[PDB]
DNA sequence: TAGTACTCTGCCATCAGAGCAAGCACTACGGCCGATTG
DNA sequence: GATGGCAGAGTACTA
RNA sequence: GGCCGUAGUGCUUGCUCUGAGUUUUAGAGCUAGAAAUAGCAAGUUAAAAUAAGGCUAGUCCGUUAUCAACUUGAAAAAGUGGCACCGAGUCGGUGCAUGCAACCAAACCACAGCGUGCUCAGUCUG
DNA sequence: CAATCCAGACTGAGCACGCTGTGGTTTGGTTGCA
C-alpha cells in the first residue's frame, strides 16, 4: 500500500530521478592541467554484452548524450558481488589525478551506528536507487567525462558525455553527501523525535512507536518525493523491527550479526596457501568486534600472513583457526551505544596482547558494546607486567574513542595501574596526557574481570 | 662479478697475458663469433699470447734522407757550373749539355749523335787514345800553357766539382810542401837558429820512416821524442812536433804563459789562436809555428800524393797517371809470363768473367781483394813474378784510379788543381777569369750542419730562417741564411723543456741567475748557533745578503772557516759559532760570476741590477755557439760595452751544460699575495727560510696552484704519443702499447670491472766493430800479435777468441803468454762471481789459463793478483782494450773488495726490479686504471701494479718442475704471463710489507731474509714447513701446497692458449735495391718512367703492402671470352697510393673486368685462414702462406726433453739421469705425436719421411744426444715462416706453401688483440 | 703434338766511412748526511 | 740473419 | 741507504759530408773463314740515375712510428659481444637467464639513542 | 772515536657497519560500503 500513496518517491512507478534544489555543479579542474584522450581498453564479449542495456536505457533518460570532447576515458564493467548485472563504471583514472581535491565529508561505517540509540525500537531502511545520476552536471564540465561507444545497430559511434555526475569518479560520493544532507536537512527540523541516518544513499529513520515511525516515513517518502530522489521498494524495509543496515542485523535494539556472514567465514575449508589463509584473515577481522579477545586468538595467523615465508600449518595454527571457527558460532549481541549514558570499559593484558570489552548500563546488568583487542607494539612487548597494562590501556582508550564518540568512560582493569601512571617507576609522556584527562577518561574502582569479559 | 687479476710478460716481440682468479684458476667463458659462417658461439681460455714482429728505428730511413739531399745538391752543383758555362758552351758546341744529359740512352732514344764530348768517332777515338783517363786530361789541363778546348776545361771542372773530398781539414792546404824529412830538417835549422842556447840535431835519423809510420799518432811522437838527444816530451821541441803530427799541445809549459794555449791545426780557430799566441810570446815564433805548419801539411799529403811536385802542379793527377801506367805494365808483363810458363789458365784467368782474374775483376764483378785473393797462388807458383808479389803484398799491384782506398783525399787537392786550371785558361776565356771565385765557392761551399735543410715552410726537419726570401745559392748563403738565429733555433729545438714549467725553456747551466739561484737554495737550509742563544737561527735576509756580498762574490769555493771568521768573527762579532746542516764547503758557488770579474773587470756592472739581460744573453750566446765565427757575430751589439781585447777575451770564453730549471720559474712567477719571486723569496722569506721544494710545496702560498694550473694546460697527449716521448727501445715501446692495448681489452671482456692486480715482467733484451775496436787497440799498444797471425771477422766472432786477442794473447791474472792454438782448453772466469749477479758480457768476463789463480771464487780477484798486474791492466786501458767499468770491477781488491753489504745489494737487486722502462710502464698503467680520487683529493688505489724480475718465475719453474722448453711452440709466453701472476699475488699476500719495494705507489739480517724470499712456496728446507700457508695477523690462505701446485700443472696443461700474430700492412722500400741488368721479362720495375727495362735494366722482387681478394672476369684463350675468376691479387707498395685513389681503375688496367666493390677485402700480412681438421694458414704474401698451427706437447713430455737435453746445464743430479732412463721409452711417444701432428696440419710428406728415417737411423745413439736432437725436430711442426732444421748429420730444407688457391675457399679470421672476439667469414660464399 | 700451367729447388739480397748537437739510462770513483755501541 | 721473390728444370692436362 | 760532483760506456733523434758499388751509353777491335768458329789484341776512364715520383715548386718532401672486423662520423674518434658447473687434443657439454577509513607485513628516505672498525690532527711512550 | 745500523697508547673530528624509537612515500592483504 505505501507504492500507491507515494508515486513521486518510488524508483518503480516515479521513473528516473533529478536533483530540482541542487542548481548544476562545474567539476573544477588544476590550473596546469591538458586534455588526455585515451583509446577504450579492450573488453572481452561477455562483458560487453552486460553493459549495452545500460546504455540503450541510459541514452533514453538523457543521462548519456552524443558529443565531440578532446576528454576520452576507457569504460569498464564491474560485476556486482551478486549476479552478473555489470554496473557501468567510467573507469577515470586520468582525471582523478587532474580533477582538483575537496575535503572528504563522508561518514565512516564505525560512527553512523554509534549515533543510534536503544530507545528508538523502530526502523525504516530506504535505499534510493540511481543515487549519483540524480545531481544533474553543467554542460560546462560534460565534455570532462567521455567514452567512445559504437555499436552498428544504434547508429550512433562516437562519444557519449554524461549531463548527470558519473560513476567511479572519485568526487562523486563527497558531492553526493552534501547535496543529499541539505535537502534532508529541512527535513530533520521538522521531525525532531525521528533519528535519521545516512549513508551516502541509504537512509535509515529510527522513531520512538510504531505510529511514530508510519508517520515518519510517509513524511519522508513526500520529502524525497518533491526533491525528485527516488527510492527502490523492492528492497525496502518499512515498519519492521527486523531490519538490514550497514551489513549489521538490528533487532531488540542489538547490533546482532547475520546469520549469512557467520556461514562464509565457517564454510571455507583449512587454508593451504598465503592468499587462503588472507581471505579468511579478513572475514574474522569484519567480526573482530564481535569475538573477545580476536587479537590473541588469531595471533599465530599473523606471522603466516607474510609474503615471504614458507606455509607450513603446524598444529599450533590448527589450534588458532579452531579459536576463531568456534567463537563466531557463539558470538555474543553487541549492543546499541547509547551516548547520553556513561560509558565502561575493562582491560586486560596477558603475554604482550591486549584484551578487552567496551560495555554499557543495561537494568542491573552490564551489556557489551564492542569487544577490544590489539597487539601491543614491540617498545611495549619487553615491559615488565606491571609496565604492560598501562600500555594495554592507552592503546585500547584509543579504540574505545572511534566508537564512544569522545563521550567520557571509565576504565576498569584488575591490577591498581592507574596510580603507577602518575609515579612510573617521550612515550611515557604522551601516555600520561591520555590517561589523566579528566574531561575525557577516568579510572573507577578497582576490581578483576572475568575472563571471558 | 668475481674478483681476478691480470698477469702480463713484455718481450721485444711478444705480449704473453693471463687472467686468474682468487685461487690462481685461469678462468673460461663463451664468446659470441660474427661473420656469416654457421657458427655462433665459441669457449676459450681466458690466457693467451700476441705475437708481432720487432719494431725498427729510425736510423735507416735518415740515412736514406741524407743519401737523397746529398744527391739533389750534387746534381744542383753540376747544374751551377752548367749555367756559369752556358753563353760560351753555346758557341762553341750548342748541343753539348743536352748530349751530356742523354748519355744513358740507347742509340734509337737518342735525339742526338750517341758521341757526347765531340759528337764524331774520329774526335771521340783520338780524345780517348790522347787521355786514356780523366786524370791523363787533368794533369794536362793542370800543367799546359796553351789554348784548351772548352768541352775539356768544363769535363775537367765537372769531374773535380762532382768528386771533391772529405772535409776533416780545415783551414787551408799546400801540395807544394811533399817531402817530408827535407821539412823536419828545415824546421830543425829554425828551431836551431830561434832557440840557439842549446843545439838540437836529427842526424841519423830516420825521420821520414818514423813520422811516416802507420803507427799511432802519439806513437809517432814518442818515437820521434826518443830518437832525438838532449829534449823529452812536453818540451818546447816536443809540443812542435805534437802540433805538426796532429796532437793539441798546451803551450802553457813551454813559455809560463799561464792560460791554456791549446792549439789545433787542422781546427779553423788556429788562425786566432795563434793570433794571440804570437802577441803574447813575440814575433820571433812565427817562423817556427810556420815550418810546424808546413811539416803538418807534408806529413798528412805525404800519406796519399807520394809523388813529388816540382815538376807538376797536380800531384794527384800524377799519382793516378803513375797507377795507370804501372797497372799497363804488370799487365802486360802478367800476360807475357802467363803465355810463356802457363798457357792453360791464359783463357779462364783474361777471358772467363765468372771466375775471378783480370777479367773478372775488370768487366766482372770481383773486389780487389777477391782479385788478390785468386792470383796469389797463381804467381807463386810462376818465376820472375818476385816484383810482382813484391806489389801484391804492398797492396799497389794492378789498382784502378777509381777505388775505395780514394776516400782520404781532402778537397783542397782538388781546390789546387781547379785553381791551377782556372789560373792557366783564364787568358784566353774572359769569363773563366770572371767566374773563378765563384766555381772555387761552388767546389768549396757546404751547408753548415746548424743551419740545415733550406725549406720554405714545409719541411718539419728544419728551423733555418731567411732574412729574405730570393733563391739560396751558394753566392748568396750568407746574405740570405740567417747564421745566428738559424744556430740557436738548432740547438733550442733540442733542449729540454722544464718539468716543473713545461711551457718555458730551461736556462743554460751556468747562467748567473741559475748560480744566485743555487747558491740562495744551499745558504737558506743552513743554521747556526753561538753562545747566549736559546735555539739556533735561520741567517734571516739581511745575513743572507751580507754572506753572498762577502764571501761568494770574493771567493771561488765557500768554506766554513771562511764564513765563521770573516763574517761571524768580523762582523757579527761571535767568536763561538756553531754550524749545522752543511759541509765544510759549499756546494753550489758563483762560477759563472768570478769568470766574467777577470774578464770584463766591472764589479758595478756586475753588481748592476739592470744589466742582468745583457748578462744572460752573453752566457745564453756562449752557452748556445760553438763556432767563434757566430760568437763574434752575436757579440756585435755588446761591442759598445767592452773594448775590444775584453770581446777577444769573451769569445774566447765558452761554456757547456743547460739547467733543469726555467727562468719563468726561478724568477717570472710572483707570489699572488705578496707579489714575491722564488728567488725574492729565498733572498728574504720572514725567518722560516725555505727552500725551493718547500716553497713549490707550500699549501698556503699560490706557488702549487700556478704550476697545477700551467701543468695541466695542454693537457696530456693520447697514449700513442707518451708512449713515443719515453726513452727506450722502439721494440720496447711497441711492447708497452700493446700491453697497454691487450689490458684494455682485458678489462672490457671481464665484465667492464677492474682488476685487483696486475703483475708485469720484461726481459732484458758485431763482428766489424771488434775488428776495428782490435785494431785501434793494437795500433795504440804498439803490440804486433796482429801481425803475427792475421785474424778474419768471422773467427774473432767466436767470444773465446776475441777474449784471447783483447788480452793481448797474455794471461790476465799472472804475468805469462797463452798461446792461440792451445785454445779450448782454458777457463773464463768473469771479474764479479756469477751468483752475485748475471752478466756475461766482455765488460765482465775474462779469459785466463786457469780460473784458480784468481784465489777465492767467491768474490774480486786477489790482492797479490791485483798488485801484480795493475800495471798491466792499466796499460790495456790505456789502450782502449778494456773499459773503465772493467778496470775499476778488477781492481776492486785494492779498494777494499765486495764487502758484505755489497754482497747483500747485489743479491737484493736481482730480484727486485729497478729499470726506469719499467718504472714508466707501471706508472702508465696505474694512471689509466687509477683515476679516482677521494674526499682530500688523494688517489684511491683501485688496482695495485707489481713489478718482478724474471727469476723469480725461472726458479719456480726450476724447483717445482715447471721447466721451459722454447723449441716447443709459442705457449710459453702465456705460461710465463700466468706464472708471473701466481708469484706476483702470492709474494704479495704473505709478505704486505715490500708493496714499496714491489707495487708502484741488519745488512746481514737482510741478507737471508731477500736470500729466502720464496720459501714460503718450499716443503722441505731438515726444517719442514706447514702444507697450508698463512698472511700472519690475519686470517689469509697464500698458498696450499696439497692443491694449489696441482692446480698450476692442471692450468699448464691446457691444450688451449689464444697465439694470435698481429697483422701488419708492410711498408718501407719499394723493392730490392740492386739494379739488375736487362733481360726480356715483366719482373723487372723501371728506374724511370721512361726507361723500359728490357733495355735498360731495373729493380725486381717488389714488396708487397696487403693483398685484395678480387672476384672479377678475365679475358682468356683467342675467343676473348669473359672466365670468372677469383683470386688474390698483391699490391705492392709503390702502388698502393694509385690502388686506394681508384681501386675500379687499378683492377680493370691489370686485366679484370666486372670487378666487385663489395667483394673487394683487404688481407694485410698473417691473415688467419681456418681450412679443415683445424688446419690454419697464415698469409706470407700475394702467393705464399705460413703455418698456423701450434702443437700442444704433454708437460710429461716436455719436462722429459728438458731433463734429458740439459737445459742450461749431486744426489739431485743423480736422480734426474735415472728418471730419464727409465723413461727412455718416451721418444718414440714424442716422435709418433710430431708425425700425427704434421700429417694432419703441417702436410710435408717428404720432410716428415725424411725426419721418420733419421731418427730411424739414429736410434743407438745416446738419450742425450738423442733428446737434444729431437728438440730441433720442432721445426717442422712451428707456427710462422718454414724454417731448415738438422737431424744430426741430416738436414732437411724448407716445405714452402707457394700457392694460395685453397685458402680462397676456407674461413677467414678476424682476430682482436687477445683473440677472444672473432669474425670468421665464409669465403666459399663469394 | 703444342701450349700453357702449376710445383719444387737453389740463389740472393747496396756497403763503408767523418764530424756536430741534444737527450736518457746505467756504471763505477771521490765527498758528504745521524745515532748508538763497543 | 731470415724470409719472400725469381729463374729454371720438371711433370701434367687440354685444344 | 740518501745527497753533491766527476769519469766512462751504451742507446735514441736530427743535421752536414765523403768514398765506393750497380745499371745504360761512349772508348771504331783485327785476321782466316759462306756461316757458325778459331787465333790474337784490348781491359784502368767518363756521362746520367741511385727508391717510381709529388706539389706546396723548396738547393723541399718521399723506407720511422701507427693499422682485427662491424656501426655511426668529412675526419679526429666514439661505440658493438650473458653467467655458473663438470671436464680437456686446440676447446666440448650441461644448467640458469575507481573512491573513503583503520589495522598487519616487506622495502625506502630522514632524525634521535647504544655497541663496534676505518681515515685525519695533537700528545705521550717505545 | 770509529763503524755499522717507524710501533704502541690516549684525546678531538669525519665516517662505516649492527640494534631500538618517531615521522613520512609506495607495494601486498583485509574487509566494509559505494
Amino acid at each position: 500500500t505505501w507504492l500507491s500513496d507515494f508515486p513521486q518517491a518510488w524508483a518503480e512507478t516515479g521513473g528516473m530521478g533529478l536533483a530540482v534544489r541542487q542548481a548544476p555543479l562545474i567539476i573544477p579542474l588544476k590550473a596546469t592541467s591538458t586534455p588526455v584522450s585515451i583509446k577504450q581498453y579492450p573488453m572481452s564479449q561477455e562483458a560487453r554484452l552486460g553493459i549495452k542495456p545500460h546504455i540503450q536505457r541510459l541514452l533514453d533518460q538523457g543521462i548519456l548524450v552524443p558529443c565531440q570532447s578532446p576528454w576520452n576515458t576507457p569504460l569498464l564493467p564491474v560485476k556486482k558481488p551478486g549476479t552478473n548485472d555489470y554496473r557501468p563504471v567510467q573507469d577515470l583514472r586520468e582525471v582523478n589525478k587532474r580533477v582538483e581535491d575537496i575535503h572528504p565529508t563522508v561518514p565512516n561505517p564505525y560512527n553512523l551506528l554509534s549515533g543510534l540509540p536503544p530507545s528508538h525500537q523502530w526502523y525504516t531502511v530506504l535505499d534510493l536507487k540511481d543515487a549519483f545520476f540524480c545531481l544533474r552536471l553543467h554542460p560546462t564540465s560534460q565534455p570532462l567525462f567521455a567514452f567512445e561507444w559504437r555499436d552498428p545497430e544504434m547508429g550512433i559511434s562516437g562519444q557519449l558525455t554524461w549531463t548527470r555526475l558519473p560513476q567511479g569518479f572519485k568526487n562523486s560520493p563527497t558531492l553526493f553527501n552534501e547535496a543529499l544532507h541539505r535537502d534532508l536537512a529541512d527535513f530533520r527540523i521538522q521531525h525532531p523525535d525521528l533519528i535519521l541516518l545516512q549513508y551516502v544513499d541509504d537512509l535509515l529513520l529510527a522513531a520512538t512507536s510504531e505510529l511514530d515511525c508510519q508517520q515518519g516515513t510517509r513524511a519522508l517518502l513526500q520529502t524525497l518525493g518533491n526533491l525528485g530522489y527516488r527510492a527502490s521498494a523492492k528492497k525496502a524495509q518499512i515498519c519492521q523491527k527486523q531490519v538490514k543496515y550497514l551489513g549489521y542485523l538490528l533487532k531488540e535494539g542489538q547490533r546482532w550479526l547475520t546469520e549469512a556472514r557467520k556461514e562464509t567465514v565457517m564454510g571455507q575449508p583449512t587454508p593451504k596457501t598465503p592468499r587462503q589463509l588472507r581471505e579468511f584473515l579478513g572475514k574474522a577481522g569484519f567480526c573482530r568486534l564481535f569475538i573477545p579477545g580476536f587479537a590473541e586468538m588469531a595471533a599465530p595467523l599473523y606471522p603466516l600472513t607474510k609474503p615471504g615465508t614458507l606455509f607450513n600449518w603446524g598444529p599450533d595454527q590448527q589450534k588458532a583457526y579452531q579459536e576463531i571457527k568456534q567463537a563466531l558460532l557463539t558470538a555474543p549481541a553487541l549492543g546499541l551505544p547509547d551516548l547520553t549514558k556513561p560509558f565502561e570499559l575493562f582491560v586486560d593484558e596477558k603475554q604482550g596482547y591486549a584484551k578487552g570489552v567496551l560495555t554499557q548500563k543495561l537494568g542491573p546488568w552490564r551489556r557489551p558494546v564492542a569487544y577490544l583487542s590489539k597487539k601491543l607494539d614491540p617498545v611495549a612487548a619487553g615491559w615488565p607486567p606491571c609496565l604492560r597494562m598501562v600500555a594495554a590501556i592507552a592503546v585500547l582508550t584509543k579504540d574505545a574513542g572511534k566508537l564512544t564518540m569522545g563521550q567520557p568512560l571509565v576504565i576498569l582493569a584488575p591490577h591498581a595501574v592507574e596510580a603507577l601512571v602518575k609515579q612510573p617507576p617521550a612515550r611515557m609522556t604522551h601516555y600520561q596526557a591520555l590517561l589523566l584527562d579528566t574531561d575525557r577518561v577516568q579510572f573507577g574502582p578497582v576490581v578483576a574481570l572475568n575472563p571471558a569479559t | 662479478d668475481k674478483k681476478y687479476s691480470i698477469g702480463l710478460a713484455i718481450g721485444t716481440n711478444s705480449v704473453g697475458w693471463a687472467v686468474i682468479t682468487d685461487e690462481y684458476k685461469v678462468p673460461s667463458k663463451k664468446f659470441k663469433v660474427l661473420g656469416n659462417t654457421d657458427r655462433h658461439s665459441i669457449k676459450k681460455n681466458l690466457i693467451g699470447a700476441l705475437l708481432f714482429d720487432s719494431g725498427e728505428t729510425a736510423e735507416a730511413t735518415r740515412l736514406k734522407r741524407t743519401a737523397r739531399r746529398r744527391y739533389t745538391r750534387r746534381k744542383n752543383r753540376i747544374c751551377y757550373l752548367q749555367e756559369i758555362f752556358s753563353n760560351e758552351m753555346a758557341k762553341v758546341d750548342d748541343s753539348f749539355f743536352h748530349r751530356l744529359e742523354e748519355s744513358f740512352l740507347v742509340e734509337e732514344d737518342k735525339k742526338h749523335e750517341r758521341h757526347p764530348i765531340f759528337g764524331n768517332i774520329v774526335d771521340e777515338v783520338a780524345y780517348h787514345e790522347k787521355y786514356p783517363t780523366i786524370y791523363h786530361l787533368r794533369k794536362k789541363l793542370v800543367d799546359s800553357t796553351d789554348k784548351a778546348d772548352l768541352r775539356l776545361i768544363y769535363l775537367a771542372l765537372a769531374h773535380m766539382i762532382k768528386f771533391r773530398g772529405h772535409f776533416l781539414i780545415e783551414g787551408d792546404l799546400n801540395p807544394d810542401n811533399s817531402d817530408v824529412d827535407k821539412l823536419f830538417i828545415q824546421l830543425v835549422q829554425t828551431y836551431n837558429q830561434l832557440f840557439e842556447e842549446n843545439p838540437i840535431n836529427a842526424s841519423g835519423v830516420d825521420a821520414k820512416a818514423i813520422l811516416s809510420a802507420r803507427l799511432s799518432k802519439s806513437r809517432r811522437l814518442e818515437n820521434l821524442i826518443a830518437q832525438l838527444p838532449g829534449e823529452k816530451k812536453n818540451g818546447l821541441f816536443g809540443n812542435l812536433i805534437a802540433l805538426s803530427l796532429g796532437l793539441t799541445p798546451n803551450f802553457k809549459s813551454n813559455f809560463d804563459l799561464a792560460e791554456d794555449a791549446k792549439l789545433q791545426l787542422s781546427k779553423d780557430t788556429y788562425d786566432d789562436d795563434l793570433d794571440n799566441l804570437l802577441a803574447q810570446i813575440g814575433d820571433q815564433y812565427a817562423d817556427l809555428f810556420l815550418a810546424a805548419k808546413n811539416l803538418s801539411d807534408a806529413i798528412l799529403l805525404s800519406d796519399i800524393l807520394r809523388v813529388n811536385t816540382e815538376i807538376t802542379k797536380a800531384p794527384l793527377s800524377a799519382s793516378m797517371i803513375k797507377r795507370y801506367d804501372e797497372h799497363h805494365q804488370d799487365l802486360t808483363l802478367l800476360k807475357a809470363l802467363v803465355r810463356q810458363q802457363l798457357p792453360e789458365k791464359y783463357k779462364e784467368i783474361f777471358f772467363d768473367q765468372s771466375k775471378n782474374g783480370y777479367a773478372g775483376y775488370i768487366d766482372g764483378g770481383a773486389s780487389q781483394e777477391e782479385f788478390y785473393k785468386f792470383i796469389k797462388p797463381i804467381l807463386e807458383k810462376m818465376d820472375g813474378t818476385e816484383e810482382l808479389l813484391v806489389k801484391l803484398n804492398r797492396e799497389d799491384l794492378l789498382r784502378k784510379q777509381r777505388t775505395f782506398d780514394n776516400g782520404s783525399i781532402p778537397h783542397q787537392i782538388h781546390l789546387g788543381e781547379l785553381h791551377a786550371i782556372l789560373r792557366r785558361q783564364e787568358d784566353f776565356y774572359p769569363f773563366l777569369k770572371d767566374n773563378r771565385e765563384k766555381i772555387e765557392k761552388i767546389l768549396t761551399f757546404r751547408i753548415p750542419y746548424y743551419v740545415g735543410p733550406l725549406a720554405r715552410g714545409n719541411s718539419r726537419f728544419a728551423w733555418m730562417t731567411r732574412k729574405s726570401e730570393e733563391t739560396i745559392t751558394p753566392w748568396n748563403f750568407e746574405e740570405v741564411v740567417d747564421k745566428g738565429a738559424s744556430a740557436q733555433s738548432f740547438i733550442e729545438r733540442m733542449t729540454n723543456f722544464d718539468k716543473n714549467l713545461p711551457n718555458e725553456k730551461v736556462l743554460p747551466k751556468h747562467s748567473l741567475l741559475y748560480e744566485y739561484f743555487t747558491v740562495y737554495n744551499e745558504l737558506t737550509k743552513v743554521k747556526y748557533v753561538t753562545e747566549g742563544m736559546r735555539k739556533p737561527a735561520f741567517l734571516s735576509g739581511e745575513q743572507k745578503k751580507a754572506i753572498v756580498d762577502l764571501l761568494f762574490k770574493t771567493n771561488r769555493k765557500v768554506t766554513v772557516k771562511q764564513l765563521k771568521e770573516d763574517y761571524f768573527k768580523k762582523i757579527e762579532c761571535f767568536d763561538s759559532v756553531e754550524i749545522s746542516g752543511v759541509e765544510d764547503r759549499f756546494n753550489a758557488s758563483l762560477g759563472t760570476y768570478h769568470d766574467l770579474l777577470k774578464i770584463i773587470k766591472d764589479k758595478d756592472f756586475l753588481d748592476n741590477e739592470e744589466n742582468e739581460d745583457i748578462l744572460e744573453d752573453i752566457v745564453l750566446t756562449l752557452t748556445l755557439f760553438e763556432d767563434r765565427e757566430m760568437i763574434e757575430e752575436r757579440l756585435k751589439t755588446y761591442a759598445h760595452l767592452f773594448d775590444d781585447k775584453v770581446m777577444k777575451q769573451l769569445k774566447r770564453r765558452r761554456y757547456t751544460g743547460w739547467g733543469r730549471l726555467s727562468r719563468k720559474l726561478i724568477n717570472g712567477i710572483r707570489d699572488k699575495q705578496s707579489g714575491k719571486t722564488i728567488l725574492d723569496f729565498l733572498k728574504s722569506d720572514g725567518f722560516a727560510n725555505r727552500n725551493f721544494m718547500q716553497l713549490i710545496h707550500d699549501d698556503s702560498l699560490t706557488f702549487k696552484e700556478d704550476i697545477q694550473k700551467a701543468q695541466v694546460s695542454g693537457q696530456g697527449d693520447s697514449l700513442h704519443e707518451h708512449i713515443a716521448n719515453l726513452a727506450g727501445s722502439p721494440a720496447i715501446k711497441k711492447g708497452i702499447l700493446q700491453t697497454v692495448k691487450v689490458v684494455d681489452e682485458l678489462v672490457k671482456v671481464m665484465g667492464r670491472h677492474k682488476p685487483e692486480n696486475i703483475v708485469i715482467e720484461m726481459a732484458r733484451e758485431n763482428s766489424r766493430e771488434r775488428m776495428k775496436r782490435i785494431e785501434e787497440g793494437i795500433k795504440e799498444l804498439g803490440s804486433q800479435i796482429l801481425k803475427e797471425h792475421p785474424v778474419e771477422n768471422t773467427q774473432l766472432q767466436n767470444e773465446k777468441l776475441y777474449l784471447y786477442y783483447l788480452q793481448n794473447g797474455r794471461d790476465m791474472y799472472v804475468d805469462q803468454e797463452l798461446d792461440i792454438n792451445r785454445l779450448s782448453d782454458y777457463d773464463v772466469d768473469a771479474i764479479v762471481p756469477q751468483s752475485f749477479l748475471k752478466d756475461d758480457s766482455i765488460d765482465n768476463k775474462v779469459l785466463t789459463r786457469s780460473d784458480k789463480n784468481r784465489g777465492k771464487s767467491d768474490n774480486v780477484p786477489s790482492e797479490e793478483v791485483v798488485k801484480k798486474m795493475k800495471n798491466y791492466w792499466r796499460q790495456l786501458l790505456n789502450a782502449k782494450l778494456i773499459t773503465q767499468r772493467k778496470f775499476d770491477n778488477l781492481t776492486k781488491a785494492e779498494r777494499g773488495g765486495l764487502s758484505e753489504l755489497d754482497k747483500a745489494g747485489f743479491i737484493k737487486r736481482q730480484l727486485v726490479e729497478t729499470r726506469q722502462i719499467t718504472k714508466h710502464v707501471a706508472q702508465i698503467l696505474d694512471s689509466r686504471m687509477n683515476t679516482k680520487y677521494d674526499e682530500n683529493d688523494k688517489l684511491i688505489r683501485e688496482v695495485k701494479v707489481i713489478t718482478l724480475k724474471s727469476k723469480l718465475v725461472s726458479d719456480f719453474r726450476k724447483d717445482f718442475q715447471f721447466y721451459k722448453v722454447r723449441e716447443i711452440n709459442n705457449y710459453h709466453h702465456a705460461h710465463d704471463a700466468y706464472l708471473n701472476a701466481v708469484v706476483g699475488t702470492a709474494l704479495i699476500k704473505k709478505y704486505p710489507k715490500l708493496e714499496s719495494e714491489f707495487v708502484y705507489g741488519k745488512a746481514t739480517a737482510k741478507y737471508f731474509f731477500y736470500s729466502n724470499i720464496m720459501n714460503f712456496f718450499k716443503t722441505e728446507i731438515i726444517r719442514k714447513r706447514p702444507l697450508i700457508e698463512t698472511n700472519g695477523e690475519t686470517g689469509e690462505i697464500v698458498w696450499d701446497k696439497g692443491r694449489d701446485f696441482a692446480t698450476v700443472r692442471k692450468v699448464l696443461s691446457m691444450p688451449q692458449v689464444n697465439i694470435v700474430k698481429k697483422t701488419e700492412v708492410q711498408t718501407g722500400g719499394f723493392s730490392k735495391e740492386s739494379i739488375l741488368p736487362k733481360r726480356n721479362s715483366d719482373k723487372l720495375i723501371a728506374r724511370k718512367k721512361d726507361w723500359d727495362p728490357k733495355k735498360y735494366g731495373g729493380f725486381d722482387s717488389p714488396t708487397v703492402a696487403y693483398s685484395v681478394l678480387v672476384v672479377a672476369k678475365v679475358e682468356k684463350g683467342k675467343s676473348k671470352k669473359l672466365k670468372s675468376v677469383k683470386e688474390l691479387l698483391g699490391i705492392t707498395i709503390m702502388e698502393r697510393s694509385s690502388f686506394e685513389k681508384n681501386p675500379i681503375d687499378f683492377l680493370e688496367a691489370k686485366g679484370y673486368k666486372e670487378v666487385k666493390k663489395d667483394l673487394i677485402i683487404k688481407l694485410p700480412k698473417y691473415s688467419l685462414f681456418e681450412l679443415e681438421n683445424g688446419r690454419k694458414r697464415m698469409l706470407a704474401s700475394a702467393g705464399e702462406l705460413q703455418k698456423g698451427n701450434e702443437l700442444a706437447l704433454p708437460s710429461k713430455y716436455v719436462n722429459f726433453l728438458y731433463l734429458a737435453s740439459h737445459y742450461e746445464k749431486p744426489e739431485d743430479n743423480e736422480q734426474k739421469q735415472l728418471f730419464v732412463e727409465q723413461h727412455k721409452h718416451y721418444l718414440d711417444e714424442i716422435i709418433e705425436q710430431i708425425s700425427e701432428f704434421s700429417k694432419r696440419v703441417i702436410l710435408a710428406d717428404a720432410n716428415l719421411d725424411k725426419v721418420l728415417s733419421a731418427y730411424n737411423k739414429h736410434r743407438d745413439k745416446p738419450i742425450r744426444e738423442q733428446a737434444e736432437n729431437i728438440i730441433h725436430l720442432f721445426t717442422l711442426t712451428n707456427l710462422g715462416a718454414p724454417a731448415a732444421f738438422k737431424y744430426f748429420d741430416t738436414t732437411i730444407d724448407r716445405k714452402r706453401y707457394t700457392s694460395t688457391k685453397e685458402v680462397l675457399d676456407a674461413t677467414l679470421i678476424h682476430q682482436s688483440i687477445t683473440g677472444l672476439y672473432e669474425t670468421r667469414i665464409d669465403l666459399s660464399q663469394l
